[PDB]
């Protein structure tokens, strides 16, 4: 409309509607050129790629795309609390995205001092991906999404995808996409850029802890008409053999009678925090549990949605299990075990094996007189008929949705580091800087992005007499408020925070 | 209101193990981390082991081959067993209480901050009687 | 582990200042964040003054505080009074899950 | 179809009018598995989920209806050496459901207590109990407490009633047939159904082996660092066509006879259950499932084959639930949870998310005569009483 | 009514779904020992990124594997005995084994070697490398599993999956190219000689 007339106002806050919570979000971004204008293919010879299981072969894309699907992108921490201690379910509803007062500049060096002033006349090409044709790179857990503190600004991703290989190199079926080929909108400083889009319908996240545990939920007080086999043998002998029957009832509630058993399992190795109990050995890659595809080993993680660790045994954790996350200014490579925080789903340990055990036992082969009973232990079990399981839980930090995948079939599409599988997400946002001249202007753009997601909520119904568990902070004296900055102005998120405090019964 | 206690012979034969008891009273042992700390007289203190309901233990590495220290959640009490004593082992045992942790988002091991104490017994390693 | 290494005893007037330092390797005082202050009067047990470096439990007061610098964590105590003079002694959790303590220090106020 | 059935209850004070804390270490059990913390009520609740309740020696149910009457209320008292039975009149009941599921479902345990099979017997009302979180005996800080007078009630004297009217959820057919052709006499098309084996166990007992192995060979799983048999398990084929004196261990139900013995009592006072009928589309529970590959065959190595022990879902697969019985249960309570496959309860029966609810019911505590100065406490003295009365229940039925 | 069958092959493979330019903000255990010598072990984590992928935290994996034997069309390359049927995997129904033919959907072969097949597992011979992007190969192991607590005195122990299935987060194609038997139930009856399931 002009380049003196502002064209949109900065919105960010939350408002809380009786079953629905409205979290906008605003932040300014900066968005550089990429490959100097340049398609360019990329590969793992290019990097050397020792590992067969590295190998990848793919494109690396002028553009750049906003990422927000992390949960602080659209909760404060005090929101994040509201959230969780008052509320038995959430779902994201409507979408609605906004990119406004955008700026181009460009760099020049004059002298030996480098020069950036406003080019008027430039512009900013984006598009979305609503017929989600282009490769879906978002569900993946990547960096570069609005920071959690709305006061700091960040730097656009660069766009990329892959695609068959066969070691490094392609393959006759292998694909290729220029993002230039979809019409896309195109801004100058004066223009705005907007879309609203609708959540498919999803299951509520289960932000509770069930009160009762899968083998418990029987009456304590009274028997069940059903019959166990108690004894084999009357007594120490020869030819001893007999069947004798017992009532299942409260004196012994294991062999109980159960309608139901507990969700699948996929062994973990368990790995203690205390470094001297775990072996002197270098096990970390060589005794991960891994699934194999098309010849190449990746390591499963998390994998299934099971419990960390037993009851009172919060040192262990499943290796590749359970997420984790690296606190404030942690080092890229090689850091200390301090140096991260990692995530515990034992609050799911009523319903789901413990990622570290054995699911169960099974008989072996039939016995005989001449042959004892025989057992063996099971590592892994799909699904059985009659099994119930919870998801994997949500964090301040972690990711929101996924794409379900396009394919035959699935079970349970809900994705395995946590939130909303959907089969058409919120689509991909894709944005460059239109080159101006294979020798250009030095050129970079910047502007503002805000975002508004509708959120359903369920509400919690209990009867539950006591007080319930709440995310609290403690009453302490410290040098820092925890979630603010310190004195050099650094925000800081102290420790994950989980969506599951208040209870249910099972 | 949180007390320990400890109990146990004050004297102890050379070559022969030490035992003790910390009976916490007002409190039950629940989740919380028993530590024993011993300070020599007229010398610093020294960090010997806790013990956990689950039967997790560890131990000062320069102590771990001789020292045992056990939980009994029935009576509500924890022992420390200490083997093959000598002179160097008098001291002033205390137990103590590792401070409640507010969360329970990670999964860590436990940083030693103190919150509780008994009032310490001397055990003194001697030959004569 | 070897033990952490402080002053054997500090001395002030009632009304100044006091700091009490404590050095300690890489490994298990530099490496984290989790140093604890404990005083100890004669024939009591040890209390905690400061834990996690600089914080404090409630039940302490402002005078007492605490800091960290390298290798080397160190305690304040300001506006010292006759109450304040004990065994001041440095614990620190080390690379191996250990917990590994100061030699102490004795603080005596002068008057 | 339409099922009505009445019966006389009778319903003792339970426990002194008081909720108590139950444990593993209040009935004094040694084993870490059967560990457990939960409370005791002063409320009773009718349980009519056997078949028999509703009937005489494919179908689902479709509606219900319950009604109680004929409220009577006898005081008990002891005059001189002998007990006086007299009606109070005056004295209410209280009767509410939980049709918002809010409190602990104990109905789908198979339990005893339910309404007799014999339309003239008149029965017991058992005590309403829950279960839940637990460390050893101890509670942990999530668990949680329930006061059932914290929920409105319907207080009725001898004249009052109560009755309300549910309606079944949809549900598919359950399935009383059995296939005339096998999976594998239709290359194919589908593959069995899913299997988690069993130890096999002859009614012969000179077949078996001499050794104690009843627990030590049982198919468990493990929840929580606690072991639980598998019972009766996933649904499969008892034995072999042409054996039937083996039975899996745990694999199948068992009932006993008329007035059988609780502990240790011989095979000829319990029925055990055969669930043959399904051995065409489901594998049998004491076998493997399968054989696979293990390795990669070349001029060196033999191929080499191994055991399926337990088979996961497979995409294909198809399956024969296990069958109902008229003494056997009619539902169960889907556990309220994020996720479940094929929800259909392994004991047999309707699995539903809003099962036919739960009713509690207590005898409105009276008190005896207070002192005539001012206490705080608590009464604890209250007039020995029980009641009873009439149950009827209605059940419509849809057949295929 | 049944879905469309899928006719086409997938352009990415499920582990390689990332973006290969930017880390995750995740982590993974990188090493458990400083060095070699006594009293060694250490925690280190590192971020899971482009430089290394077989690492990453992934939503979805594939789907259920029931294992062949590996057969190869040179004559040469085979064992010299009869394993046609002892070889074969199958499934028993009242003490009567049957083969599993074709069995599940899994790829024929691994890339880059187009001269194995399974031995009771492809349609004759058609070969389902199509797939081999969301499937296991049906002559390999779905992947490992640890079998035991490692400690101080255990190393840690792993043993392969030969067989596994269903769990929550598969995702999985059917056969390229039926009634569903009446039952209780039955998962994904798409019939495994391909084409479309139908209850009439
Ligand atoms: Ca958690």
């Amino acid at each position: 409309d002009g380049v003196g007339s502002s064209s949109g106002n900065w919105h960010c806050d939350s408002q809380w509607l009786g079953d629905r919570v409205i979290t906008t979000s605003t932040r300014t971004w900066a968005l550089p050129t990429y490959n100097n204008h340049l398609y360019k293919q990329i590969s793992n010879s290019t990097s050397g790629g020792s590992s067969n299981d590295n190998a990848y072969f793919g494109y690396s894309t002028p553009w750049g795309y906003f990422d927000f699907n992390r949960f602080h992108c659209h909760f404060s921490p005090r929101d994040w609390q509201r959230l969780i201690n008052n509320n038995w379910g959430f779902r994201p509803k409507r979408l609605n995205f906004k990119l406004f007062n955008i700026q181009v500049k460009e760099v020049t060096d004059n002298n030996g001092v480098k020069t950036i002033a406003n080019n008027l006349t430039s512009t900013v090409q984006v598009f979305t991906d609503s017929d989600y044709q282009l490769p879906y790179v978002l569900g993946s857990a990547h960096e570069g999404c609005l920071p959690p503190f709305p006061a700091d600004v960040f730097m656009i991703p660069q766009y990329g995808y892959l695609t068959l290989n066969d070691g490094s190199q392609a393959v006759g079926r292998s694909s290729f996409y220029c993002l230039e080929y979809f019409p896309s909108q195109m801004l100058r400083t004066g223009n705005n850029f907007q879309f609203s889009y609708e959540f498919e319908n999803v299951p509520f996240h289960s932000s509770y802890a069930h009160s009762q545990s899968l083998d418990r939920l029987m009456n304590p007080l009274i028997d069940q008409y059903l019959y166990y086999l108690s004894k084999t043998i009357n007594g120490s002998g020869q030819n001893q053999q007999t069947l004798k029957f017992s009532v299942a009832g409260p004196s012994n509630m294991a062999v109980q009678g159960r309608n139901y058993i507990p969700g699948p399992s996929y062994r973990q190795q368990r790995v203690s925090t205390t470094v001297t109990q775990n072996n002197n050995s270098e096990f970390a890659w060589p005794g991960a549990s891994s699934w194999a595809l098309n010849g190449r080993n990746s390591l499963m993680n998390p994998g299934p949605a099971m419990a960390s660790h037993k009851e009172g045994e919060d040192r262990f954790f499943p290796l590749s299990g359970s997420l984790i996350f690296g606190k404030q200014g942690t080092g890229r490579d090689n850091v200390d075990a301090d140096k991260v925080m990692i995530t515990n789903e034992e609050e799911i340990k009523t319903t789901n094996p413990v990622a570290t055990e054995s699911y169960g036992q099974v008989a072996t082969n039939h016995q005989s007189a001449q042959a004892q009973a025989q057992t063996g232990w099971v590592q892994n079990q799909g699904i059985l008929p009659g099994m119930v399981w919870q998801d994997r839980d949500v964090y301040l930090q972690g990711p929101i949705w996924a794409k379900i995948p396009h394919t035959d079939g699935n079970f349970h599409p809900s994705p395995l580091m946590g939130g909303f599988g959907m089969k058409h997400p919120p689509p991909q946002i894709l944005i460059k800087n239109t080159p101006v001249p294979n020798s250009f202007i030095t050129q970079y753009s910047t502007g503002q992005v805000s975002v508004e997601i509708e959120w359903e909520l369920q509400k919690e119904n209990s009867k539950r007499w006591n007080p319930e568990i709440q995310y609290t902070s403690n009453y302490y004296k410290s040098n820092n408020v925890e979630f603010a900055v310190n004195t050099e102005g650094v925000y800081s998120e102290p420790r994950p925070i989980g969506t599951r405090y208040l209870t249910r019964n099972l | 209101q949180v007390q320990l206690q400890e109990s146990g012979p004050g004297l102890v034969k050379p070559s022969e193990t030490l035992s003790l008891t910390c009976t916490v009273s007002g409190g039950s042992i629940s989740n919380y981390y028993w530590n024993w700390i011993r300070q020599p007289p007229g010398k610093g203190l020294e960090w010997i082991g806790y013990v956990h309901y689950s039967g997790s233990t560890n131990y000062n590495p320069s102590l771990k081959s001789r020292v045992s220290v056990s939980v009994d959640t029935s009576k509500n009490q924890f022992s420390l067993n200490l083997g093959s004593v000598t002179a160097a082992d008098t001291a002033v045992y205390y137990c103590a209480r590792q401070s409640r942790s507010y969360y329970n988002e990670v999964i860590t091991d436990p940083k030693y901050n103190f919150d509780y104490w008994g009032q310490g017994t001397l055990v003194t390693v001697s030959s004569a009687s | 582990q070897s033990a952490l290494t402080q002053p054997a005893s500090v001395s002030g007037s009632p009304g100044q200042s006091i700091t009490i330092s404590c050095t300690g390797t890489s490994s298990d005082v530099g490496g984290y964040d989790y140093v604890s202050w404990y005083q100890q009067h004669p024939g009591k047990a040890p209390k905690l003054m400061i834990y996690d470096v600089s914080n404090r439990p409630s039940g302490v007061s402002n005078r007492f505080s605490g800091s960290k610098s390298g290798n080397t964590a160190s305690l304040t105590i300001s506006g010292l009074q006759a109450e304040d003079e004990a065994d001041y002694y440095c614990s620190s959790y080390t690379s191996i899950s250990t917990l590994v303590f100061g030699g102490g220090t004795k603080l005596t106020v002068l008057g």
